[PDB]
């Protein structure tokens, strides 16, 4: 058994994984107050969800959390809330004013004066770890905490945890929810002092999360708490191989080796389904063949692209509920006779598949509703280039101006990196590229 | 259409399906790039002071 | 607990920002005496960024009066809700400024600034996290322009890190109570464009034909054109007063709105706008085609002579944001030839469900228009009709200025009209 | 108040698409930059696809379905048709083609040498003709002539007993265009074109191109009969239907007609779900140029598809209009007798 350590970064990082932990004890059957009846080693034990949570003598089953932001406002919603019980004081760390948007804030004003106390707490949670795997890393990429701040904590773990690998959780920006106009400015800053320090990072557009809100769901104008509480299940599903018995994606390594083929590129693309609307009167349960025919529709991706122009390198099925590999072979054949999966020529033209029986949760009074089998499949496609071709050519057409710049230089960072960060998504970009089209 | 590696516990079951065959910087050095910006910083914001004083 | 700093200086800065105080006191359920009365928690959420906690649950603005003569603050002290700010940030003197910006600006003024920032020391030293500061005053006068610009200059120099925010009136030959407040005014720009991230341009001329043509007002008075700046200045600080976070901070507003240091003089405006068929229910169409509408701007600026650099919007009342949206989006489709298409998704609408006084629900417009140069011109050429007959210079020369400083200030605001030029195309 | 953008000023089809959109005071023209638009009409080369549908409250569409170069690209036509089931390696419409890469650079070299050797033993016509222009009786100089090139060409079978039409002996080619909607439906113009050779066609002489090439600008140039029997070396279906019915005693619509709308559908339906913008997050529709051409026996091959066609000058004024009745304001309506021929069939 070894231990993962979660780390949320700004708002968008904190109330995500506000939703995940309330998700995560949904599952494992643990109380706000941090008791678990179905635990029988009280106070100790090493089984599959304990490298996700930590036991006190007194049977306290605490996360393996740490939150961090520049400003208190988010973070004492978790100190009040219902799951305040759940962590200690010091796992949650607050500042007084934040980034203000502004990625030079959060990396080298702000975050100097206090990287050193994140990473003491950090060392906290690791000296309990008997064999710590890595860190998941939750944030976003248009503010100003999540995007300084996190690629700061993340050059500092390369070193404090040379050998530990980092998965990311990054929220694409999004302009149907967003008030701030620098953000293409921040996701392309951190994307590019992030890049050799993470190992494989899932990317959620705020863009895709909303339409499957408006959709899915029939919200007419979805809140926080609505994309927040879907984004987690994905999580959930893509975590869940951590935390449950199993032979698929069992440690962090092993993201990187089923998805990662190539270094730079390592942002796999997620789909979901199903996403039935609680409200509904009753839905007629989909099968394997038609859920997992789902994971090949634009709707209910996590990036909004258009995978039948890329190339897939490598490609997992992660099943919750009744399924049996017989019926997930089944969809397949049909799948590959209708669809358009082209592979790259150095890479196995094959899908790794997870299968866990318990289906998936749904918070009591959420706007998801009970089914009874649902699969995520991670892809890493060429074709999520899109969203960085979009996010680039928004930077340059402010770039051109050096509009907002002022505010960056005004806070001791240099110009230059700038440039030097958009030629290394120019980089980016090219390589997938040359890995995709003919 | 071949299942290899296929693995069975009690909460679930995965395996392998193959269709086709195929064909950092150091601590001084962050210290630096912070203690670098904080330094302009402070020369700007001298600059304003400076030009505040005439 | 991010705590803001008011300072209302002059004649015309007193008694707008009174009126300011009179307006939301009653948002926030204030009464004239500090005691809270309201029915909602909503009112309490961020009562702590203009108001401070005194004992017996007493709520004393965070507010800091300022003028060289004793009439006009009297009369704040006598007012409505006079009696609600705290005694000792009443700093005045008896000189007067005579409608000189050089008295306000180096001597007069001079001798009173070092006592009025011992009290804002004394203000900020209590604030838990001080996010920075907001000044109304007028630019045509002299104390709230002369000294005022000081107290900024001065304010920067012991707080370089917080932000200054200002509600600035320009005069206008229509509304003008001396020949030479565009020399205080063409003064006072050089010094907001230097020392200011943000400032509200308020034209008194469009003040007065908002007045005149579309309320209806016969013969208007001050009072009249502060109520507008009243209900305007209520609308720009919803964003600041009340839990939202579309734009919580003074710094995120300054950075989404700000692409450049020099150019961050906003329009403002808002709606609705009707005549004692006042009971009508305003739809969110209406609400939008009036709040974009120039009518209903308050810099006398044609935004349809310039482009939209950014805009922020705010929408008070419970309506449907759905609608909102695609109202907004409507907005931004139907005339994307005055919005910037170098700055991607220029126009953010933020909503809140507590509407103003009266109201069943408003809209609040704030934009960084490169058509405030027309503003801008207007001065330049009123001041330069003058200063090239060196016409009632006297005034100043004989308060130690020199023409030079005039010839400066002339050039420094000509160089801001030809930068707001370049970015317009 | 619709808008949208141009970004191909060459594209002499919707140039007049443009003129007819402002021309009802209810669509407004913008910079080609300007990403708030409701309708591109995109560039032919590297169409910036992945950033339509992005706008929020804007219903994007586009005039350029995204991966059609399989379908209009001279390896990529032949790559598809041997590959995909749908159309099979022996397709009887098609001529038999071969994809061969230059030297200096799959490919099918190997495998033309087979059927050629096979047709030069049997005594059948063994006439290729090479492009990407060479026709030849010999596999030396076909190869010959690729090689001296440096991208990639095709080899299929030259038809060497072509439809000649009479007074003249001349061969000649058929030009249909086809609109595909958002919603896929396939829309056949009644009005095509003949781009005919203005030259007597004369099978024992493949040095000369003006009597074997019916390009509109081949014949306007290396021909010296140009306009002669028709306007513009273009007779149009009416001339062309009396004609058959005068000579042969058939119709227009029976012995070629018949086959045109079966081969524009094996070949659309082929790779709709590879293109289709059904579930997108923007939509699309895309004008084709299908070329054909007729053989004596009144059997019809298909040549190449065009995918940035242009149209005949007679028929600017009809079709255009009718772009914007099925394709446009289907999506964004205003405030017949359709022109078009829909070719039903199962999505
Ligand atoms: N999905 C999702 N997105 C969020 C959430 N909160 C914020 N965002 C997105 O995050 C972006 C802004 O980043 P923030 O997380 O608010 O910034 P921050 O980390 O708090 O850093 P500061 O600039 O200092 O405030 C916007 O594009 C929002 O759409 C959330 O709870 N869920
Ligand atoms: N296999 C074949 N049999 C008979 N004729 C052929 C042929 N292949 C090509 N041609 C002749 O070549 C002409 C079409 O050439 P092709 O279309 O390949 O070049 P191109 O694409 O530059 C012209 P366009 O795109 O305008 O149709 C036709 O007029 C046709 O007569
Ligand atoms: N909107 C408004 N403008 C005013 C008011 N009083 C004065 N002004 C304007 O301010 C300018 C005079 O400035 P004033 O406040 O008298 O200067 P002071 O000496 O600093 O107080 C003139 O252009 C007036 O039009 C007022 O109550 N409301
Ligand atoms: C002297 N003077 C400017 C006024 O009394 C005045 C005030 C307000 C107004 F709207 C119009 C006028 Br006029
Ligand atoms: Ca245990
Ligand atoms: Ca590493
Ligand atoms: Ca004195
Ligand atoms: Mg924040
Ligand atoms: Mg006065
Ligand atoms: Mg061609």
């Amino acid at each position: 058994m070894r231990e993962c350590i979660s780390i949320h970064v700004g708002q968008a990082g904190v109330q995500i994984g506000n939703a995940c932990w309330e998700l995560y004890c949904l599952e494992h059957g643990i109380q706000p107050d941090g008791q678990m009846p179905s635990d029988k080693t009280i106070g100790g034990g090493d089984d599959s969800f304990n490298t996700f949570f930590s036991e006190t003598g007194a049977g306290k089953h605490v996360p393996r959390a740490v939150f961090v932001d520049l400003e208190p406002t988010v973070i004492d919603e978790v100190r009040t809330g219902t799951y305040r019980q759940l962590f200690h004081p010091e796992q949650l760390i607050t500042g007084k004013e934040d980034a203000a948007n502004n990625y030079a804030r959060g990396h080298y004003t702000i975050g100097k004066e206090i990287i050193d106390l994140v990473l003491d707490r950090i060392r906290k949670l690791a000296d309990q770890c008997t064999g710590l795997q890595g860190f998941l890393v939750f944030h976003s990429f248009g503010g100003g905490t999540g995007s300084g701040f996190t690629s700061l904590l993340m050059e500092r773990l390369s070193v404090d945890y040379g050998k530990k690998s980092k998965l990311e959780f990054s929220i694409y920006p999004a302009p149907q929810v967003s008030t701030a106009v620098v953000e293409p400015y921040n996701s392309i800053l951190t994307t590019h002092t992030t890049l050799e320090h993470s190992d494989c990072a899932f990317m959620v557009d705020n863009e895709a999360i909303y339409d499957i809100c408006r959709r899915n769901l029939d919200i007419e104008r979805p809140t926080y708490t609505n994309l927040n509480r879907l984004i987690s299940q994905i999580v959930s599903s893509i975590t869940a191989s951590l935390r449950f018995d199993g032979a698929l994606n069992v440690d962090l390594t092993e993201f990187q080796t089923n998805l990662v083929p190539y270094p730079r590129i390592h942002f796999p693309l997620a789909t979901y389904a199903p996403v039935i609307s609680a409200e509904k009167a009753y839905h007629e349960q989909l099968s394997v063949a038609e859920i997992t025919n789902a994971c090949f529709e634009p709707a209910n991706q996590m990036v909004k692209c258009d995978p039948r122009h890329g190339k897939y390198m490598a490609c997992c099925l992660l099943y919750r509920g009744d399924v049996v590999p017989k019926d997930v072979n089944a969809a397949i054949a049909t799948i590959k006779t209708k669809r358009s999966i082209q592979f790259v020529d150095w890479c196995p033209t094959g899908f790794k598949v997870g299968i866990n029986y318990q289906p998936p949760t749904v918070v009591p009074g959420g706007d998801l509703a009970k089914v009874q089998r649902a699969v995520c499949m991670l892809s890493n496609t060429t074709a999520i280039a899109e969203a960085w071709a979009r996010l680039d050519h928004k930077f340059d057409l402010m770039y051109a101006k050096r509009a907002f710049v002022h505010w960056y230089v005004g806070e001791g960072m240099e110009e230059g990196e700038f440039s030097e960060a958009r030629e290394d998504m120019a980089a980016l970009e090219k390589d997938y590229e040359e890995v995709g089209v003919d | 259409m071949e299942v290899i590696e296929l693995n069975k516990c009690t909460s679930g079951q995965s395996f392998e399906v193959i269709l086709k065959p195929p064909s950092d910087p150091s601590l001084e050095e962050i210290q630096k790039k912070l203690e670098a910006a904080e330094e302009r910083r402070k020369y700007q914001e001298a600059e304003l002071l400076k030009h505040l004083a005439e | 607990m991010r705590e803001i700093v008011h300072i209302q200086a002059g004649q015309c800065g007193n008694q707008i920002g009174a009126k300011f105080w009179e307006v939301i006191s009653d948002e926030h359920g204030i009464d004239p005496t500090g005691s809270y009365h309201g029915d909602s928690d909503l009112q309490l959420e961020r009562i702590n960024v203009y108001y401070n906690e005194a004992t017996g649950n007493k709520y004393v603005p965070r507010a800091i009066l300022v003028d060289l003569e004793p009439g006009t603050m009297d009369s704040v002290r006598s007012g409505p809700f006079g009696q609600i700010f705290r005694p000792d940030n009443f700093v005045f003197g008896q000189s007067g400024a005579g409608n000189n910006w050089a008295k306000g600006h180096y001597t007069e003024g001079a001798e009173l600034v070092d006592s009025v920032l011992d009290v804002v020391r004394k203000e900020s030293e209590s604030c838990d996290c001080l996010q920075g500061f907001q000044l109304t005053h007028s630019l045509g006068g002299g104390t709230g322009s002369g000294m005022g610009t000081l107290l900024i200059s001065k304010i920067r120099e012991e707080y370089p890190d917080r932000i200054m925010n200002t509600f600035s009136v320009m005069p206008s030959p229509k509304v003008s109570d001396t020949v030479v407040e565009p020399y205080n005014a063409t003064l006072s720009v050089h010094q907001l464009v230097e020392n200011t991230d943000e400032t509200y341009c308020i034209d008194n001329e469009a003040l007065y034909d908002i007045c005149f043509r579309t309320l209806k007002l016969t013969t208007p008075t001050y009072g009249d054109l502060n109520h507008l700046v009243s209900a305007t200045m209520s609308g720009v600080t919803t964003c600041l007063r009340f839990p939202g976070q579309l734009n919580a901070d003074l710094r995120k507003l300054a950075v989404n709105m700000v692409p450049f240091p020099r150019l961050h003089f906003f329009m403002p405006g808002f709606a609705p706008l009707t005549s004692r068929q006042q009971y009508r229910a305003l739809t969110v169409p209406e609400l939008t085609q009036q709040m974009f509408d120039s009518k209903n701007m308050m810099a006398a600026c044609d935004p349809r002579h310039g482009r939209y650099l950014t805009v922020a919007a705010i929408f008070r009342g419970r309506m449907s944001m759905k609608e909102v949206d695609e109202q907004m989006l409507n907005v931004q489709n139907k005339n994307s030839s005055y919005f910037v298409e170098w700055i991607p998704n220029n126009v953010k609408t933020a909503v809140c469900d507590i509407p103003p006084r009266g109201l069943k629900m408003s809209a609040t417009f704030i934009g960084n228009s490169t058509a405030i140069q027309e503003l801008f011109k207007r001065i330049s050429e009123q001041f330069t009709a003058m200063f090239r007959r060196k016409a009632f210079l006297h005034w100043y020369t004989g308060e130690g200025m020199d023409e030079m400083e005039f010839t400066e200030a002339e050039s420094n605001m000509n160089d801001l009209v030809s930068e707001y030029q370049q970015y317009q195309d | 108040m619709y808008t949208f953008v141009v970004r191909d000023e060459n594209s002499s089809v919707y140039a007049e698409v443009s003129r007819l959109l402002l021309a009802t005071g209810q669509w407004k023209r913008l910079r080609k930059d300007n990403p708030r638009f409701n309708l591109m009409l995109g560039e032919r080369n590297r169409l910036p696809f992945g950033r339509l549908g992005h706008e929020p409250g804007l219903v994007q569409l586009v005039n350029y379905y995204r991966g059609a170069d399989k379908l209009c690209r001279k390896a990529s036509l032949v790559k598809l048709i041997k590959t995909s089931p749908e159309l099979s390696e022996s397709c009887t419409w098609f001529p038999e083609s071969y994809v061969i890469y230059p030297t200096n650079l799959t490919d099918e070299r190997e495998v033309f040498l087979a059927a050629y050797n096979r047709r030069r033993e049997g005594r059948e016509g063994n006439v290729w003709i090479a492009k990407s222009i060479l026709i030849s009786s010999e596999a030396s100089e076909l190869l010959d002539f690729i090689d001296e090139q440096g991208q990639v060409h095709v080899i299929q079978k030259y038809l060497e007993k072509p439809l000649l039409l009479e007074p003249g002996h001349r061969k000649f080619d058929i030009r249909s265009w086809v609109l595909v909607d958002h919603l896929y439906n396939i829309y056949l113009y009644r009005e095509g074109v003949l781009r005919t050779s203005s030259e007597p066609y004369n099978s024992a002489n493949f040095q000369d191109k003006t009597c074997h090439l019916t390009n509109h600008c081949i014949q306007k140039e290396y021909s010296k009969n140009y306009g002669r029997y028709e306007e513009g070396n273009e007779m149009f279906f009416e001339e062309f239907n009396q004609y058959l019915m005068d000579a042969l005693n058939t119709t227009l619509e029976n012995s070629i007609l018949l086959q045109i709308k079966h081969i524009i559908r094996s070949c659309l339906m082929c790779i709709e779900p590879a293109i289709s913008t059904k579930h997108l997050h923007y939509q699309s529709f895309q004008l084709f140029g299908f070329d054909f051409m007729v053989d004596e026996e009144l059997k019809v091959w298909l040549i190449e598809v065009n995918g940035a066609p242009a149209c005949a000058q007679k028929l600017y004024a009809e079709l255009c209009q009718g772009i914007v009745d099925v394709a446009i304001s289907s999506v964004f309506p205003l405030a017949p007798t359709s022109i078009f021929i829909k070719l039903h069939h199962h999505h």
